[PDB]
Formats: structure tokens, sequence, C-alpha cells
């Protein structure tokens, strides 16, 4: 532990003999100098650093898997990883592991570009001011990828559970009256009649004499599994039975992807078991900063939670009563200035509670009444991959606290090996309005909605003509891994919490139901939830 | 209560859907009463009968027309069940399509401001205890004299600022104690305020002011004096005249009232909502207070509205109220949606629609612009009331068409407004101006995007008809932009213009579809060199000369004066050529055919001298401060030779004449020979060094002027202020609307349609590698176009220091 400085020329023979000779590692002058400095700092007389260099090279070969380790980041990375492995074994560090290094939140622009190779692969893809703009091919494939993922789910689940297969639409032409089962995106043609779209082609369907599954919501834009008899005389598929593709468990996707490491998995499991007491507090929907009664209720809730600040405090969409827009007036209506003053008032009313907002991360989710997402949509269902709240309105709010995150509306969290998806949207109203009837209580409706959402494998299985989506940022909405915890914030749906297919779904509902500031609480270690209704 | 107008209908809901304040000016004194109003829903029983009858019988089919894309469901308490009775069984609460109109709004639309409770003494006493239910009481009455005669005021003007001076001032009708060397300047303004008060007494006849204005100089340092002192003062004023005054509150932000002052001033309220030099503002505002009181009296006398109408664009509120009245006279549903700028189109207004989104961001107005030199006398006639005349003359399946029934209702409303404006009615013409400025207002309580799109298209076609009429009249059009028209009369002689102009304008006025259209000649151009709105020059009335050349800003400072000087030289050349041609006589060939020869030798001699000068000083330092290309918002072209840019600009401006095209091309070729550059060389080809970034449908918040504000071509003086007036514009509003157009373009690019690359057939499916004709799919809005738009926005933000625009750019990436 004696600090000292050792020069690169003397360590060069031994360093070479170890890294290059022993395992084939290229060493540069800068990396050699930095490693000599590190060795001198963590050992004196520079004799028994051979184990240290061996640990460095073995970790580098096991994780990095390249050459030329002397780049100041391979060296630093391996050094730090050695630090955490020494820490978990309980040198340079002998402390304990912290969940902050294993807790993170992912925005729509920070996800991993997972494009599924149609034959068999789920590849990874990962430049200027206008560098984020999606390309035309992305608009082409935003539904190609959804089709391919749902097809993988079908050919992994249905055939092994139920084994007559899927016939491509293109291959339905010459067959006269045979029985067929199609996995196709239900839609209405430009002619105004119902049909199914598929990469092989599209087929118009005789929706009459069809019996669907009653535990699902069916809308234009969701992909279904129809079955029936084709007719070449009218070139129409007389469908008799239809259902949504069956869902799959999260571990079923994890074993396919094969993405975790073993030591990382053990550390995450150890932290999950040890961190038994961690509280997540979810606020309701429509936290209107303009409504004075809402600030009264929010002050009461903030005081109550200042007694025991939770681990996380998520803030949901539509922070103001009126949708924002370019407001023309000579007064302070000026919805930008009004929204900034609303955040300033929130900061003033929120800085009053020092125990709160400390040792607690608060995340803000945009909604239908938020800047840069509502200023053009005018309170309508605009772009689904909503960008984070602009920092131009968050000067005072962020200045008050130390851990404030403004995240995407369909954001992802990697707090542990589990993934938590936050999503604020009134999906129930859209589903009820757009549900097509069939010529052939509340908990049942919520079950149908959740089953549709999970079986479709998409956050919004809707046509882009019904809800626009950023073409490149579509994997952010796909439920490919089926992560366990769904923060399905909604305002037109009753508050509930249900589990299915190894996935947990919570709808805290609107912040104010009748007279109470409803908010929600969750314990990940027990994976147990509880409502919190507080009277005004 | 008997034929008594409530001055304020302030929402005294108390959690009861229908209980509210009515400060009706009873015969003795104003009295506060409670009401009871059921919430009518317009849910028409479209081919489905529900015998449910929860609380109130619901009218079947509503006997009304829905909104394509006498009180049904008159429930008392909607809060019984937020789920209501949702069935989705052939339009029974399946699509709301009703009225979100709460109390204080349904009353104004249904019950007139003046009303009389037509019940016996016992029934009146019974209704006093609980309130006046609108079902059996509060029937509308005539508004011959809706306002009062003489009533006390509560003038409490306040103009806060961050400099350090507090304007927490209170004024009383008789107290005259304005609590804030102000007396001397107060008397200085009083010198004309004696005449102002004489005007008030002969025109307003409402209140009078004491002449002993005493000024209380107290520093409102903290809330102890900011609010608590103000709170005790206002409660003392309230108890002075017990519910016997009207508060006149002036405050940019109203929250100070709603905290504790609002319930301290339950007497009727009017919210104006508007260092030594700043001291004059207080005296001007207090001494102008007695002017608009009679204006509000007249407005409430004509329009059947209480005195509670919020003063910020109160005429928009008047429009909404009057249109709601006229639509309730008709049997048509409404789309109020007071809470949101969106209309109340049931529940379907909250989801994305291609047609609705497109008609939101569809503001591109066609422009006619012809670049050239025109020796003919051309007249600059400025149009006005184009929207008013369009909606008036609009009388003379389609899912994109607005409701023609509501269109006819609006047409009749505008007809009565117009022929009231013909007679003595200032309210009428103010209202027609407000309706012109109001259709495109999202804040409107009855705004509809389809209506705005329809009005825009009608204005477009009316302008097309006007252009055709002028073309038939015998005067070609070189500019037309919905605000002014440049007509090229064939009358060469400037003298033979006035009679011809009068005949032309009379002929235009004879047109029935343009009878309400008003026009006036702005300037007469015997000679004019025209490219665009911001790049032109010429002679105006024949003696004055103008030169508005934005491209001159794109030249190096050494060559800008040379550009200007040679421009006047060439202008004098064409002027002399035209004069000589007219003298000899008195387009294939016009008066100008050899005007270049007047400066040919001097032009290329000076070009050679400047070329030698530049070559001497192109590389030597201390001259690069002259050979420097200025940075402009529209800068997108790299200049390697400022002299070459100068000569290209002159060549482009002198190529405008169609008759002299050959001689101008020869002169350009000779000039390029000095640079040893080929005549048709791509670098020798001139292009516009300035891009464009227009803000469509910009409205001036004072004169209600509709304009399109460019930034990459319009001068900075022409963007921060209006044209017809010189009042400035809000920086926040400019940034808001620029970001609005930016995000609208982003969304339109993200929601564009695909089409084939070979036969150009639009893509109609979702799963298709290419067109069935083997044509690759492609978007209509190129990504490069959006890249250029983003670059233009970033350049504008950096040049003008637009902070919020730069924040938006940072948010993008
Ligand atoms: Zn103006
Ligand atoms: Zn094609």
């Amino acid at each position: 532990v004696l600090p000292v400085k050792i020069q690169p020329p003397l360590l060069r023979p031994l360093a070479y003999r170890v890294l290059s000779r022993k395992y084939g590692l290229s060493i540069k002058s800068d990396g050699l100098s930095a490693l000599a400095e590190f060795v001198g700092t963590n050992i004196g007389a520079n004799w028994r650093q051979g184990p240290a260099t061996i640990k460095f090279l073995e970790q580098f070969a096991a994780v990095w898997k390249q050459q030329e380790r002397g780049l100041f980041i391979d060296q630093s990375g391996v050094k730090e990883v050695i630090q955490e492995m020494k820490e978990r074994e309980k040198p340079e560090s002998s402390k304990a592991l912290d969940w902050r290094d294993y807790f993170k939140v992912i925005n729509a622009s920070q996800q991993q570009r997972f494009s599924y190779n149609p034959h068999k692969m789920q590849f990874i893809f990962v430049g200027g001011i206008a560098g984020f703009l999606p390309d035309i091919e992305d608009k082409v494939q935003m539904f190609l990828t959804r089709y391919y993922l749902t097809n993988d789910r079908v050919m992994r689940n249905e055939n092994f559970q139920n084994s007559m297969s899927i016939t491509p639409i293109k291959n339905l032409l010459g067959r006269d009256a045979q029985n067929f089962l199609l996995l196709g995106l239900l839609n209405k043609n430009f002619k105004g009649n119902w049909s199914l779209e598929d990469p092989s082609g599209s087929v118009e369907i005789d929706i009459s004499q069809t019996i669907p599954t009653q535990g699902h919501y069916y809308v234009p834009g969701c992909m279904v599994l129809v079955e029936g008899i084709y007719y070449s005389v009218g070139n129409k598929f007389h469908v008799t039975s239809m259902t949504l593709p069956p869902g799959e468990r999260r571990e079923i996707t994890l074993e396919t992807i094969g993405n975790l490491d073993k030591d990382l998995k053990i550390r995450l499991h150890l932290l999950e078991k040890e961190l038994t007491d961690h509280k997540f507090v979810i606020l309701g929907a429509n936290l209107f900063l303009d409504d004075l009664k809402i600030m009264t209720a929010l002050s009461k809730i903030l005081q109550k939670l200042n007694d025991d600040p939770p681990t996380l405090l998520i803030w949901q969409g539509s922070f103001t009563s009126v949708p924002v827009f370019a407001s023309m007036s000579s007064r302070n209506i000026s919805s930008s200035t009004q929204f900034k003053n609303n955040f300033d008032a929130l900061a003033t009313l929120l800085s009053r509670f020092d125990n709160l907002t400390e040792n607690t991360t608060m995340i803000f989710i945009p909604g239908p009444n938020d800047l840069w997402g509502s200023m053009v949509s005018l309170g309508a269902s605009g772009t689904l991959p909503q960008d984070p709240i602009p920092s131009a309105f968050t000067k005072k709010i962020n200045k008050v606290c130390k851990n404030v995150v403004w995240s995407s509306n369909p954001t992802r969290i990697a707090y542990l090996s589990q993934e938590i998806v936050i999503f604020r949207d009134d999906l129930s109203g859209r589903f009820k309005r757009h549900r097509l009837e069939f010529p052939f209580q509340k908990v049942q409706e919520t079950r149908k909605l959740v089953k549709t959402i999970l079986d479709q494998g998409h956050l919004s299985p809707f046509l882009d003509s019904l809800r626009p989506i950023s073409w490149d940022l579509d994997h952010t909405l796909t439920l490919c891994p089926i992560p366990s915890t769904m923060v399905l914030c909604d305002t037109t749906s009753a508050q509930f919490d249900l589990t299915y297919n190894g996935c947990k779904v919570i709808n805290p509902g609107s912040f104010i139901h009748n007279r109470r500031a409803r908010y929600m609480e969750y314990v990940p270690s027990s994976k147990k939830t509880i409502q919190e209704e507080i009277y005004i | 209560y008997a034929n008594s107008t409530w001055e304020v209908l302030q929402y005294k809901d108390s959690g009861e859907p229908g209980v509210l304040e009515v400060f009706v000016t009873i015969n003795g004194k104003v009295q506060n009463i409670t009401f009871h109003i059921p919430k009518t829903i317009y849910m028409k029983f479209k081919s489905q009968t529900m015998p449910l009858q929860k609380i109130k019988n619901c009218l079947i089919e509503k006997s009304s027309a829905s909104l394509p894309n006498t009180l049904p469901e008159s429930v008392f308490l909607e809060e019984k069940e937020n789920c209501t009775s949702i069935f989705n069984d052939e339009n029974v609460l399946g699509v709301f399509e009703g009225t979100i109109t709460p109390h204080q709004r349904a009353i104004m639309d249904l019950g007139a401001s003046v009303t009389f409770r037509s019940k016996a003494m016992g029934a009146l006493g019974k209704g006093i205890q609980q309130g006046f239910e609108m079902k059996d009481l509060s029937m509308a009455e005539n508004e011959r004299y809706l306002s009062g005669f003489s009533m006390d005021i509560g003038y409490l003007l306040h103009f806060p600022t961050s400099i350090g001076y507090e304007f927490f001032s209170l004024f009383k009708s008789w107290g005259d104690t304005i609590t804030i060397n102000a007396s001397s300047l107060g008397q200085i303004y009083k010198q004309m305020f004696e005449k102002k008060k004489g005007k008030i007494e002969t025109y307003s006849y409402l209140v009078d002011i004491k002449e002993d204005i005493n000024f209380e100089f107290v520093y409102f340092t903290d809330i102890s004096k900011l609010y608590r002192r103000l709170s005790q003062e206002t409660t003392k004023l309230k108890e002075e005249r017990g519910l016997q005054f009207l508060l006149l509150l002036q405050s940019p932000f109203i929250t100070k009232l709603l905290g504790t002052i609002r319930l301290l001033n339950q007497m009727p309220i009017v919210k104006l909502s508007l260092q030594p030099t700043l001291l004059k503002k207080l005296v001007n505002h207090v001494l102008s207070s007695g002017s608009w009181i009679s204006h509000l009296i007249k407005l409430s006398q004509y329009s059947n509205i209480p005195i509670c109408n919020l003063r910020l664009d109160s005429m928009d509120y008047i429009i909404d109220v009057l249109y709601a009245r006229k639509l309730k006279k008709e049997n048509i549903v409404l789309w109020w949606n007071e809470k949101a700028p969106l209309p109340d189109h049931g529940g379907i207004q909250n989801d994305f629609d291609l047609n609705t989104s497109w008609i939101m961001n569809d503001s591109e107005f066609p422009k006619i612009n012809n670049s050239g030199v025109y020796d003919n006398v051309v007249l600059d006639v400025g149009v006005d009331n184009l929207t008013v005349n369009t909606i008036l003359t609009s009388a003379l399946f389609v899912h994109d068409a607005f409701s023609n029934d509501a269109l006819n209702v609006l047409r009749g409303m505008l007809k009565e407004w117009w022929d009231e404006a013909l007679k003595e009615n200032s309210t009428a013409d103010l209202l027609v101006n407000s309706l012109a400025s109001w259709v495109q207002n999202p804040n409107a309580k009855l705004f509809d995007g389809l209506l705005r799109y329809h009005v825009h298209n009608l204005t477009k076609k009316a302008l097309l008809q006007l252009v055709n009429e002028f073309s038939a009249l015998g005067s070609t059009i070189v500019y037309a932009d919905r605000n002014q028209i440049l007509i090229k009369t064939n009358k060469y002689s400037p003298e033979n213009c006035y009679a011809y102009s009068q005949y032309m304008m009379k002929a235009v006025r004879t047109n029935p579809m343009f009878s309400y259209l008003d026009l006036n000649i702005k300037r007469y151009w015997d000679l004019l060199i025209w490219m665009d709105k911001f790049n032109f020059s010429g002679l105006a009335c024949d003696y004055t000369a103008v030169s508005q050349w934005q491209l001159k800003k794109f030249l190096s400072p050494i060559y800008q004066p040379e550009f200007e000087d040679w421009m006047m030289i060439i202008l004098d050349s064409m002027l002399k050529t035209k004069q000589s041609y007219l003298k000899l006589n008195s387009s294939v060939e016009n008066s100008l055919n050899g005007f270049s020869h007047l400066f040919s030798k001097p032009l290329m001699k000076r070009v050679k001298k400047l070329f030698k000068n530049q070559q001497e000083f192109i590389l030597d330092p201390q001259y690069e401060a002259d050979y420097v290309i200025p940075v402009l918002p529209g800068s997108h072209l790299n200049v390697k030779n400022p002299l070459l840019e100068l000569v290209k600009s002159l060549c482009h401006v002198m190529l405008l004449s169609k008759s002299t095209i050959l001689e101008i091309r020869t002169l350009r070729k000779e000039l390029l020979k000095i640079f040893e550059l080929r005549e048709f060389a791509k670098v020798a080809e001139f292009k516009d060094p300035s891009l464009s970034l227009v803000v469509p449908d910009f409205l001036c918040e004072y004169c209600f002027f509709i304009s399109d504000i460019d930034f990459c071509k319009a001068a900075p003086e022409s963007i921060f202020s209006c044209v017809r007036c010189h009042k400035a514009f809000n920086q926040v509003l400019l940034q808001e609307h620029l970001i609005q157009k930016l995000r609208s373009d982003i969304e339109s690019y993200l929601i564009q349609d695909l089409r084939c690359s070979r036969c150009h057939k639009v893509k109609r499916d979702y799963m298709s590698a290419h067109c069935p004709c083997a044509g690759a799919w492609e978007g209509t809005l190129p990504r490069e176009s959006i890249v250029q738009k983003l670059n233009v926005f970033k350049q504008v933000a950096k040049y003008y220091g637009f902070d919020i625009l730069l924040s938006c750019i940072a948010d993008l990436t």
C-alpha cells in the first residue's frame, strides 16, 4: 500500500514478458506509463505486481476480447472491474457494492437498436444536428420488425402448444376452398373493407360468421391469428375463428437472446435479495400544476412522503390542465412562460421538504399536455416516443434537487435484473373507440386490454395513421422481452394491479379520482404493490 | 333580480353543478343570488332507444345535426358516475358529441344577461332560499338598457416590475387616496385631464374623480405591506360600501386576487389585465380609467354579455357568446371544449387523424411574384377586409368540408354585423375585425380547424377570382400576397393613370363578390425593378425613388456601396432610355432596349479597376476587413470572390428585363471575360444567397393584421414590429410560433406518406418491399429538406439569439 512512482523503462521488460509473451497483449507507451503509475500507487518497490498484471490481462481477455490494452480506457475499465470484484469478494478498494451502479433509466434515444434478422437472428445496430431523424427505410420496417417479432412468438409458442401452421397470404391464390390459418395485421383497405396485411401479401376477409376470442380487444392495426376458408371466386377469406397470438414469458425471451455475465447476474441477485426494503412511489395521472386544489393535495402528499422518502418518485404526464401551444396574447398567458412558472412554483413548494428529494430519484414522464409533445398535438395523441421535458423549463426544479431525471414517456429502467417500463397513455379510450364489432366487468375489461397489449407484443399495437411513431424509435415500444413491471399509467381506466405471463401491470389511474390524491407504492423485493388514497 | 343584469357570473360552484353567483342589479341595489342549472348533453339517440332514464329524460335524436368528421340528457349532477352509462350500442354515449359547457357558460349561452324571475312573491321567496333554477326561472329579457347609470368603482390598478418599484396602488371614487414628487407630474397630466374629464362627463357620464390627488409614498418591501396591508385596505374598502361597488383590478397575473383578495372583493370585478418616466404611467392609467368604462358599458349594452367578460381579447369572448346564441337558435350541437384549444368533438378529438393533422398545419398561401423590369406604370393597391368580404360573399360526401349549416349561420351573423357597421355601430366593425382575427385562434371557445381550413381556401379562391378580374381588366399582376397587389397597367404615361386607376377600381367595386372588399392605391410606379417583396427598387409618385435590396446585405462592405451606386447608375440609365423612347414615340420590345450602353464602357472600366484593386489587396492584410463576407441569417452560400458575387448580383438584377436579354447576356459575358470565366460556367451562374423562413398567418395583437413574417429575407426591423402600425412584437410569441412551425414540419415529415419511385403511385399497404411495378418506396418530404429546415432554424436562432429555439435544437439531438 506504499505509494511510489515507477518509470516505464524499468517495468517494460516484465510488463512485456507478462502481457505480450504470456497471452499476446500489445502494450503502448502511454498505457505502459499509466500502468506503471497505477502499480507504483498500489504497491511499493514494484515487485509483487505480477498477480495484479495477471488479473488485469485475464479480465481484459475475458471481457474486452481485443488487443492493444494501453488505451487509458481498457486499462481503466479492467482496473475498475477488478475493484468491484475485490469489493464483492469481501489493494485499491475494499468497499461494498452499490445498487446505483446497477440502477439506470433508459430513454427512447438511449436504447439498443435490436433489428431481428428474418432467417434467425436478433442483431444489434446501435453525426450532426439532424442526426436523429428516422429514414424512409425505418418507416418501411417499423412494422416489418413488429411482424417478424410476433411471427417468432407465434412459431415458438403456438406450434409447441397447439400443429397446423401459418400459410402465407401470397400462397393462398391458387387454392380454391381449403382451410387456412393466417397471422396478419388486421386493417381496413382503401376500399373500406376489412383485410389482413402480411409481407407475403394482403387478403380481404369476410368478417361475417366469425367467432373471436372474447378475452381480447380487437382494433384496426393489431395483428391477429385468423382461420377460415379462402375463396378464389370472390378472392376473399371467409374467416370463422380468430384470436390474438399467444404471449410468452420473459425468461423464454431471455434464453433466446442469451444476454445477461455470470458474476454480474450473481451480484444482481445478491443485491435483489439484500435490498429487501426499497420503496417506489408512483404518482397518479394528470398532475395539473395550474389547479390550486392539486397543489394543496400535492403539498399534503409531499409532506407525507417527506417522513419516509422512497427510493424513486416518478411523475406522470400532462402536468398542466390546458394543452400547450403557440399562444398569441400580450399578457402572461404565454403557455411557455406559464409552464415555466408552474415548474418554478413546483420547485418552491417542493424545496420545503429537505428529507424528501434527497436519497431519492424523481423521474418525470411527458404526457398529452407537455411541451414539445403537446405544443403541436394540442392535447391529442401525438408522437408516441415522446421526448423528455426540455431543460429550459427545469432550471429551478433541477436546481432544487440533486437527482432529477426527465425521461421518455415509454421509458425503460434497469434498476435490477428486472426491467421496469413506464408508460403514460389513455389506451382504454382509444381501444374502446376503435374496437371493431363482430357480426358473429371492469376487471374483465382491464384483463382484455392487458391481454391484448401483451399478446400483441407492442406498447401501442395501432396503425401509424392512428398514433404516429418515430420510425427508428419503434423497438422502444416493442414488448420483446416482456419485462416484469409495467407502469401503465392511464386516466380513462380504473386503478388496478394484475399479473399475467410473469409480467406485472399497474394502472394507478388519474391523480384525483373523486376527492382523493391517489398514488401508488411498489416494493420490488417482494414485488408487492399497494394503493394510497389520501383525501384532500 | 327583476329585469336585472348580473355584472359578474363568478363561479360559486361550492361543489354543486349549477350553484353560482348572480350579482343582479336589483331595483333597489345589487343583490347576490344562487342558481341551479342542469348540464344538458347533446348525445343524440342515433337509431337506438335507451329506456334507462337514469335521472332525467333524454331527448331522442336531439332533433339536431351532429358534427361530421330542446335539451337532451338534462342531468343535474354528472358526478354521480364518471363512467356515466357508456354502452357503445349504436351511438348511446358511444361518442360523447355533447356539451362540456359547465355553469357560467351554459347560462350565458341560454339565459340573457338581463333577466326577470317571473314568479309570484311566495315563489320568489322560496327561490331566494335555495337559488333560482333555470328550468322554471330566469327567463331572458330584452337588453335595451343592460348596463347601469351610476355605480361605485374599486379601481385597484397594479403594474409590478422586477426593477424595484412596486405599483400596488388603490383608487377610490371619493377617497382619492392613491397609496403607492408624483403630485407635480400628476398635475402635469391633469392639464389635459381636465379636457379628458370633460369628455368623460359628456360621453361616459359614469364616475367622477376628486381633484385633490394625494400621493402616498410607501415602500411595499415585503408581504407584510405587499399583501397584508393591501388585504386590510381592501377589506376596509369592502366594508366601506357593503357590496356596493365594482372592483377594477389591473394586474398582469391574477393569482394575487385568487389567494385572498378575490373573496375579499366579491362585489363585481373587472380585470383589465394590461423611474420618473415610469411614474407617468401610473398617472396616465388612473386618468384614462374613466374612458373605457363607457366602452365596456356600450359593449355590454349591445352584446348581451355580463361585465365579467375577461378583458384580454374580450371581443373573442363576445364572438363565442354571440355565435353560441345563434347556434342555440338553430338546432345544432356545439364543440365548445372550454378547457382545451381542441373543439369538443366528443372523445374522438384526442386521437390522431391524418386529415385533421394536415388541416392543422396547412397555412401555405400561394403567392404570385414576377421578376423583371416594367416600364409600364404599375400600381400598388393594398387590399383590406379580404377575409370579411370572403365570408360575406361565400354565398355566391366531402369529408374535408366544414358544416355548411354552421357556415350559413356564420354568414347571416356576418351579414347583420356588416349592415350594422354600415350604420352607426362601432361594436359591429370591431366585432368583424375580431372575427377576421379570431377564426385562426386556438384559444377560441368555439375554434374548429375545419372551419379555419375552409375559410383559408375560400380566401385563396377569392384572391384567385380577384386576380382573374384584374387580368381581364387589362392590367397584368406582378405581385399578389393576400395583403397587396401590384398591377401592371398598360398605360405608359404617368399622367394617364389617375383616371384609368379610378375606372379600374370602380370596375372592381362593381363586382358583387368584391363589393365589401376595400382597396386603395399605395404608390404609382412609372419605373420598377422587381424580384420579390424584399428585393426591389424604382420610381414612385415619378419623382420619389426607393431601393429595398436585402441582397446588398450579402455583399462585402467594400462592394456594397459599389452595388448601390451602380444600381442607381443603371436605374438612371433605364429612366433616360424610357424618357427618350416616349419622346420619340410621342414583352418582345419595350422602351428599354439599349440602356446598358449608357454605362457599358464605364461599367467594365470600373470592373477592371476594381479587379486590379482586389487582386492587389485580396491577400494583403488590413484589407480583409473590407473583403469580408458578412454573416446573415440566410447565409448558405460560400463566396470565394466578393467581386465575383458583386458582378453576379448586378448581372442578375440587370437580367430582369426580357427585351434586353441578349445585350445583358453579352455584357455579363464581357464582365466574366475580365475574370477569364466562361459565360455559362456554373460558378458564373448566380443564385439567391438568401434562403427563406416565413411564419404563416402572423397576427398583430393590436391592429389585428394578418401577415407572414420571414426571417432569412425580411429585415430585422420588419420582423419585430408590425407593418401597418409600428407596435412591436413579443419575443416569446416569435419563439413559440417558430418552434411551432419547426415541430409541425418534424411531425409532417414523420407522418408523411410513401409512394413509388417509378410510377409514383402512393403506397397504400404496410408490408411492401417496393411498388408492384418494382418501384422503390419513397417519402414525399425528403429528409434533406428537414435537414435544411433545421439548419435554417439553427442559423436564425444563433443570429437573433433565440434562446428557446436553441433549446429546441438541443432537444432535437
Ligand atoms: Zn400591427
Ligand atoms: Zn410503382
